[PDB]
């Protein structure tokens, strides 16, 4: 209930820092980090035998409303 | 991938040189059920990385068939030879 002892994060508890100073009105903040994993498969056996990874896809959205200067 | 490169190394680079044990490499298909004697192909190793890979290695090697696995070496063959084969 109360922010000292709540176990989840939430909207209202968390600020976005960029550049040394919080996000103004933002409406959401949304990341992605994908790592292309893959299965390595095999001639005569049809399940893959281990799985392996490509290439760091990482991303983040920001929406926010505009300010009226900055 | 580096001591198969060094495998295939040794086979090939002291094989026209210098002197090799072997006079050939067995080739064993557990998953196909085949066997067969095999010698470096003409097209040779081939070993490249990529891009869309790149922590992985990958290689390609073509071989041709001196023979059947099951039958035995030219040299380790023994004819009929009944009676004196020295004409004393």
């Amino acid at each position: 209930a109360s922010e000292a002892k709540q176990t989840v994060h939430t909207g209202n508890t968390v600020l976005l820092m960029i550049k040394g100073k919080p996000v103004g009105r933002a409406q959401s903040a949304s990341g992605q980090r994908e790592y292309g994993t893959t299965g390595v498969y095999e001639i005569g056996s049809i399940m893959p035998q281990e799985h392996v990874y490509l290439r760091y896809e990482g991303t983040i959205t920001v929406e926010r409303l505009r300010m009226k200067k900055e | 991938m580096e001591e198969l490169q060094s495998r295939v190394s040794e086979y090939a680079m002291q094989g026209g040189s210098g002197n090799v044990s072997g006079s050939y490499l067995q080739f064993f298909n557990f998953t196909d059920d085949s066997y067969y004697k095999v010698h470096l192909a003409p097209q040779g190793l081939k070993i490249t990385r990529s891009k869309d890979e790149p922590l992985l290695f990958r290689y390609e090697i073509t071989l041709v068939v001196i023979g059947s696995l099951t039958e035995a070496d030219r040299s380790a063959v023994t004819t009929e030879e009944f009676g004196n084969v020295k004409p004393n």
